[PDB]
């Protein structure tokens, strides 16, 4: 057990910080994958939605969270881990566009979320959040945009970022896709044919299809983040299933 | 102690020069930086305090001295942080880059706005007769002797022509590589 | 008093938006936010004593949303043996 | 900490009992601004003060404090450039610019006219030393203002180029004109580097000692 | 942590004591008419900057300069503080700071790093120099413990035990500087671990009066300057 | 009570700091070069995965127009060391002198802020080494490297991370004390190549140079006595231009 | 609380085992100090370690400290200890006028003194102060003599002799036979006289060794110098030769 090196965030010989190694194993508890992409005016996040137990309602399980009018993420880990860092991310970006002026831009927030979780990175009685968060929205200045941040306090932009304990098929996959068509987004002008890719290549990755209440959906466009409604979704379906 | 008195700057070809009123000189040094500060007795020497231990501090921390265009912008912040109840005087600083060799004079009010005149500068009160007289006798670019000769005469002329027996002027003429202060009685 | 109009409030002004703050998530986020904002400014403030330092720390300033902005009161600042007595209780 | 009141106290009995304390200099003469054809000019009769490279002021009251915040918020949006990788923006630092006004109540008397390009467009603002702020294409503030203002309105039209932007600044700050006395200009336009333009328009006893 | 062994002596100070007794080697001598400070440097690395302005010898104020062993971060926290306590004197006062008020200011800081168990103490030793009007030329050494003593001359950090016995058989009383900058540099190439004693592996300075009487000058030496002492003193690693 | 870490071990040595070496030990490789006429500081970026977009993970930065800085480590403890030593510069100096600090003072304060997190209860120390490089008028150009100690050290030139000892080894051997910054900027470029963990060109590779005056940065004209930002950044195709005459 | 007093075996309260325990430790190890009273002065003496041939004497600090006109503190175990709770006591004293138009009381002096010790022994990993002390002095307006000893867990005791540190139960010994409380040293030289005999049997090598402070009433505080002390040194062997040779056999 090596005394306190495992218990807290401090190095080890080696110079690992346990508290952070095992908050990593803690953010595939849900056994959830989602999946996120950008078009050309829009980013898309599509999240794979568990209701085992006839007596919820599928209405208050989601793993989605709208943070501004422009910006949204999905997260990966415990509900309350992720519902603790969706309330911080709302309350960051609303001092930010009341201290600057402007909205809080996809990249700032995804810094600033970052420097907080290395705070708990090496104070040692504060442990690292048990999530990962995956920011996304229209930014003026980057167009569509992709912002994924974990438990290290390590984030980076991305063009299709994916967290769950099957990422690495989803995430393959992307990369043969992007590797093909040489593009960085997928180039479609209406955010329909995009949550209809994001679907695709759900159902591709995982090995089977959805239904409508198995399925979630996010459509980041300029001036909205917002979340599909079943229906919505199920058009989506029907479109796949007219198609093929 | 007497509170008040005149401060004049002045430039040359790659000197300066800093008049003041005697009868505790107005005008201290810090290495090649000298500044010149009028007003209340207790300020000028709150500031030569104040300046020594900034200036001390600045040579040990930084390993060379500090030049007096650097020196204006720390007496102008310093002079700034006393915005609410600031230090009663007219400070003149004066120097040759010890990089460059180009001749510096600048002076403040109470809370550090920079003048920057490339010929001459004035504090105190009753200026504007020597503001007169220095616009009179100033030419650019003079020798040291000449620089010399129309700062001395500017304090002569403009000084209380009733009490001269009252008079001692000290002017520090300051070049690249040599400070020479002369008193000046009559 | 004789004493500057602006003196009382910028003498109190980092406590008072601070406080200001907490009262406003209070509001709008419910209890757990300023009890959790205040329990990580704890553990900040608390594990984090050097007589000879009292520069502030890095934590602090990224806690306070801090870590760009300048004041005043960053560029003009203002007994070991009284630092430890004090912050162990005499 | 900041700025203190140390000697407020002690200068009360000072010029109560007859020291005249020391004129804090003002620079009460006419600035003006220009929402010109794609970008915005400002002018004054060491007066024209950068928050960054495209953002600009021209300042009036008193000179030191004109300066001094324009500097503390230049560092501050500096600062807010580097930590979010981004072009600052006149709206972020007229927030600061007047939220600092703010917090210092008219204390520090500094009114100013601000004005910049960034990654949205052309902007142009002006702040009172109360923290209280005007939006306009075209503004004025100084002494001249009412005689600025007159030749400002008679002859703006959209569409203003560089040129002509810079003559109606010039006239209506040769309409301040019967310290200062002749203009800086600074020309913000979209695609450019903020151009700036100064002057656009044996007697007695000696005795001697050596010294370091 | 900051609890006594059972025979009323202290882990924290001997295991820090065990730290600059690595740290290498710092001699100062107290001449009749200056002091001498030098410092072995182990310069190890080829792409370290020699010619940078100060590692080992520090000035405190335009009188006072130190010797450092031990750890060089610890030092300069501890040098910054004793610059802010004399120029402070000197702002109260109008007058230079005497020796024995900022050797032992300095000597009461790091014992309180001792004794509260949240503070590590600090890895450096001291060898102190100075002027002032109440004694004279004062030479001190200071240690973790934050205990402080004056010399005639002494050793600090690495090889102290062989350098204290050298400096014993060969220090008078009534020595002039140069005496004591051949001595110290003697010392020096009989007490190194390298093969031979050069300009880049030496700090060295002085604390003489010139010949102005109000002077006191502390030339810390630059590095063709220390060549020069180096030729003269027979040590001579020379064309 | 009880409370501190990084105490000392029997053998007079920090321990945790020892770790903290470790860790630094473990970072992509970075590396810095004093030349006659200017600076120069490299690293590589190595990618969580290829669908990141590494225009994001800036790991060279700017501290002031004529201080750069680049690390190996813990990139999360950068990102917080940077943003303290940018507010330094402005805070400590520039609002008190009208003029940014030299890179010895903005060096002593980086590492005065290091220094801290040793001797502290609650908190470990860095997990990053730090090399800074800038220009200044008397001192003129200089490279500095500091450790999770506190420790800071001029040096000519140097390396931290993985390859640093193949890497210093490198620098040792074409090091002379008359090379310009475009050979300055080849021997980077040179070393790089060897201890680069994936592909070489101008996208995975971190590069600049404190050199010459830029006037053409400062984005406004008008002021000559501003001379513009002696730190640039090289842009990704003048990367790959000087990796064709590689 | 110690050795062989065991109850079916034995197991260990909170108790005697303990930080100030390892304190008195440091102090025991530190060099001799003594302390006299006498008819109307008091006399306090120590031991210096026989100085090394490269230190500096005309610097070296008086190990005896004043810590007022009328207060003198010698002690034994930790120097740098020592020194900070010199430094307490001083600003303690010149802040006791300041604020009392009263000079400190010894007995306040050490009341004080004990009682910062006191509170380094009963919390938080602060550690105890390895020091154990003479206070000694007049107060004010008043010409008896007073001599106290303080310790690390801060109890303190008056004594009209006594010794702490290296050797001291030999000091004590020698002198509860040569000091008697119904007719103390009636004079300053017999009190200085007493306190070099007294330490005389417990240095290292002679007069180096010694170094003593004289309190007088009225604020007559006064060091005796080496050559001061030499001259009572060689009186009182002297008295050691004559003493012998006045053997009748």
């Amino acid at each position: 057990a090596a005394g306190y090196d495992r218990h807290i965030t401090i190095f080890s010989p080696e110079g690992r910080l346990y508290q952070v190694e095992y908050a990593f194993k803690a953010t595939n508890q849900t056994n959830i994958n989602s999946l996120a992409v950008r078009g050309k005016d829009c980013t898309v996040v599509i999240s794979q939605k568990k209701v085992p137990d006839k007596l919820l309602d599928p209405t208050t399980v989601s793993y989605i969270f709208c943070i501004s009018r422009t910006i949204g993420m999905v997260v990966n880990g415990p509900i309350p881990d992720a519902r603790n860092a969706a309330l911080r991310a709302k309350a960051e970006a609303a001092e930010f566009r009341y201290k600057y002026g402007y909205d809080m831009p996809c990249d700032v927030l995804a810094k600033r979320m970052a420097n907080l979780s290395q705070i708990y990175t090496q104070r040692a009685y504060m442990r690292p959040l048990g999530v990962i968060l995956t920011f996304v929205s229209v930014d003026e200045e980057l167009g569509p945009s992709i912002y994924k941040t974990d438990p290290a306090g390590y984030y980076v932009g991305y063009k299709a970022t994916a967290t769950g304990p099957k990422q690495q098929e989803i995430t393959t996959n992307l990369e043969n896709h992007f590797k093909k068509s040489k593009i960085d987004h997928i180039n479609e002008e209406s955010w329909e044919k995009v949550v209809e890719f994001a679907i695709t290549h759900m159902i591709d990755a995982l090995g089977t299809e959805f239904s409508k209440n198995d399925l979630e959906v996010g459509v980041a466009t300029k001036d909205k983040f917002f979340t599909l409604s079943a229906e919505n979704i199920e058009e989506r379906l029907v479109a796949i299933a007219e198609q093929d | 102690s007497i509170n008040g008195g005149i401060v004049v700057a002045m430039t040359g070809k790659d000197c300066v020069a800093i008049a003041c009123d005697l009868r505790f000189e107005k005008i201290f040094h810090y290495g090649h930086v000298f500044l010149g500060i009028t007003g209340l007795a207790t300020d000028v020497t709150t500031l030569n305090e104040m300046f020594r231990y900034k200036t001390n501090l600045y040579k040990l921390k930084e390993e060379r001295a500090i030049e007096p265009e650097t020196f204006t912008q720390l007496v102008s912040s310093s002079l700034y942080e006393r915005r609410f109840g600031p230090y009663f005087v007219g400070p003149v600083v004066a120097g040759i880059n010890s990089k460059s060799g180009k001749p510096f004079i600048a002076g403040f009010d109470l809370i550090g706005c920079i003048d920057e005149a490339k010929d001459f500068i004035v504090s105190g009160t009753a200026s504007d007769q020597l503001f007169g007289m220095c616009e009179s006798l100033y030419e650019p670019n003079l020798e040291p002797e000449d620089l010399f000769e129309t700062i001395s005469q500017a304090l002569l002329n403009a000084a209380d022509r009733d009490a001269l027996s009252g008079w001692g002027a000290v002017v520090y003429i300051i070049k690249k590589d040599e400070v020479v202060k002369r008193y000046l009685k009559m | 008093n004789d004493r500057h109009p602006l003196e009382s409030t910028l003498k109190n002004w980092e406590t008072t938006q601070r406080q200001r703050q907490m009262e406003q998530y209070r509001q709008i986020f419910g209890i757990a936010e300023p009890m959790k904002r205040t329990m990580e400014m704890e553990i900040v403030n608390r594990t984090d004593f050097n007589p000879l330092s009292t520069n502030g720390s890095i934590h602090r300033d990224i806690l306070l949303n801090k870590e760009c902005s300048i004041d005043w009161e960053d560029v003009y600042p203002g007994d070991v043996h009284s630092k430890i007595e004090k912050q162990l209780g005499i | 900490a900041g700025l203190s009141f140390d000697n407020y106290q002690r200068n009360n009995f000072l010029a109560e009992n007859s020291h005249t304390q020391p004129k804090a200099t003002s620079t009460g003469t006419t600035i003006v601004g220009v929402k010109f054809n794609n970008g915005v000019v400002i002018a004054a009769d060491a007066k024209l003060h950068r928050i960054s490279p495209k953002i600009w002021c021209a300042g009036a009251g008193t000179a030191a404090d004109t300066e001094a915040v324009t500097q503390l918020i230049g560092s501050n949006i500096e600062l807010h450039s580097l930590y979010t990788s981004r072009e600052p923006r006149v709206v972020s630092a007229l927030q600061m610019l007047k939220q600092h006004l703010f917090k210092y109540q008219g204390h520090i008397g500094a009114y100013l006219i601000v004005a910049g390009v960034d990654p949205t467009g052309s902007h142009l603002f002006s702040i009172h030393a109360h923290g209280s702020t005007d939006v306009g294409y075209y503004l004025s503030l100084g002494s001249g203002s009412l005689a600025a203002m007159a030749v400002l309105e008679s002859h703006w039209k959209q569409d203003l180029t560089k040129e002509e932007a810079i003559k109606l600044a010039s006239d209506a700050i040769q309409a301040g004109i019967w310290s200062g006395s002749n203009v800086d200009v600074c020309v913000m336009e979209i695609g450019k580097d903020a151009e700036y333009l100064r002057n656009y328009l044996t007697t007695a006893v000696l005795k001697e000692s050596i010294v370091n | 942590t900051t609890i006594f062994s059972p025979e009323g002596r202290l882990y924290q100070v001997e295991y820090a004591l065990e730290s600059i007794s690595h740290a290498g080697t710092a001699i100062g001598i107290m001449a009749s008419d200056g002091i001498v400070l030098a410092a072995e440097r182990k310069v190890t690395s080829t792409l370290l900057e020699q010619d940078t302005s100060t590692e080992k010898l520090y000035k405190l104020n335009d009188k006072i300069a130190v010797a450092v062993a031990g750890l060089t971060a610890d030092a300069e926290i501890l040098i910054n503080t004793a610059r802010i306590h004399a120029q402070n004197y000197l702002k109260t006062y109008n007058e230079d700071i005497p020796v024995e008020i900022l050797v032992r200011r300095l000597s009461d800081i790091k014992q309180g790093y001792t004794q509260h168990g949240g503070l590590r103490p600090f890895g450096v030793s001291f060898i102190y120099a100075g002027y002032d009007d109440r004694y004279g030329y004062q030479l001190y050494t200071s240690n973790p413990s934050g205990n402080y003593t004056g010399w005639k001359a002494i050793s600090v950090g690495a090889n102290t035990s062989a350098a204290q016995t050298l400096l014993q058989m060969d220090y008078k009383d009534d020595m002039k500087v140069d005496d004591a900058i051949e001595l110290a540099l003697k010392t020096l190439s009989k007490t190194t671990d390298s093969s031979a004693l050069t300009y880049d592996r030496l700090e060295f300075a002085t604390i003489r009066k010139g010949a102005n009487d109000g002077e006191v000058y502390q030339k810390i030496f630059k590095p063709q300057e220390i060549k020069d002492i180096l030729v003269k003193t027979g040590i001579t690693k020379k064309d | 009570y009880s409370f501190s870490l990084t105490t000392f071990s029997p053998s007079g040595k920090l321990g945790q700091i020892d770790y903290a070496l470790t860790a630094v030990k473990q970072g992509v490789t970075s590396l810095g070069i004093k030349a006659t006429n200017g600076v120069v500081i490299a690293t590589e970026k190595k990618s969580s995965s290829p669908l990141a977009m590494s225009e994001t993970l800036s790991k060279v930065s700017l501290l002031t127009p004529d201080i750069g800085a680049v690390y190996s480590g813990m990139g999360p403890d950068y990102r917080v060391l940077v943003d303290k030593s940018r507010k330094v510069a402005h805070t400590s100096y520039k609002r008190i002198y009208g003029e940014y600090p030299p890179t010895k003072l903005l060096v002593s304060e980086v590492a005065k802020i290091m220094q801290e997190a040793t001797q502290s209860g609650g908190v470990r120390p860095f997990g990053v080494s730090l090399l800074i490089a800038g220009h200044d008028e008397f001192n003129g150009f200089s490279l500095y490297q500091v450790d999770p100690s506190g420790s800071y050290f001029p040096w000519k030139a140097t390396a931290i991370g993985k390859g640093s000892v193949a890497a210093k080894t490198f620098l040792e051997k074409r090091w002379n004390d008359e090379l310009e910054l475009e050979d300055a900027i080849h021997i980077a470029l040179l070393t790089l190549k060897e201890s680069v963990e994936g592909e070489f060109n101008g996208d995975t590779i971190e590069l600049a140079i404190i050199g010459d005056e830029n006037p053409d940065l400062l984005g406004y004209t008008g002021i000559p006595t501003d001379k513009g930002p002696r730190f640039r950044k090289l842009t990704s195709q003048e990367i790959n231009d000087r990796l064709e005459a590689l | 609380m110690s050795g062989y007093d065991r109850a079916l075996s034995i197991f260990s309260p909170d108790g005697h085992i303990f930080q100030v325990e390892y304190a008195l430790e440091a102090v025991k190890r530190g060099t001799c100090a003594v302390g006299v009273k006498g008819k109307n002065c008091v006399v306090l003496g120590c031991e210096r370690r026989s100085t090394l041939k490269l230190q500096d004497t005309r610097i070296t600090p008086s190990k005896v400290s004043k810590i007022d006109s009328h207060v003198v503190l010698s002690f034994s175990g930790l120097n740098a200890d020592s020194r900070i709770l010199i430094e307490k006591a001083r600003v303690e004293a010149q802040s006791h006028r300041l604020t009392l138009e009263d000079p400190v009381t010894v007995e306040y002096l050490t009341r004080y003194v004990a009682g910062v010790q006191q509170r380094y022994t009963q919390s938080g990993g602060v550690r105890p102060f390895g020091v154990s002390t003479l206070i000694a002095g007049f107060d004010p307006r008043d010409d008896e003599p007073k001599l106290y000893q303080t310790e690390p867990s801060g109890i303190y005791s008056s004594w009209s002799a006594q010794t702490i540190g290296r050797n001291s139960k030999t000091v004590r010994e020698f002198l509860e036979k040569n000091y008697d409380r119904k007719e103390p040293p009636a004079t300053v030289e017999e009190c200085v006289k007493l306190t070099v005999r007294s330490l005389l049997e417990v240095v290292q090598t002679g007069a180096k060794n010694i170094e003593i402070t004289v309190v007088k009433p009225d604020s007559d505080i006064v060091a005796l110098s080496s050559e001061e002390i030499n001259q009572y040194v060689t009186q009182i062997e002297q008295e050691k030769q004559e003493q012998q040779e006045q053997d009748k056999k």
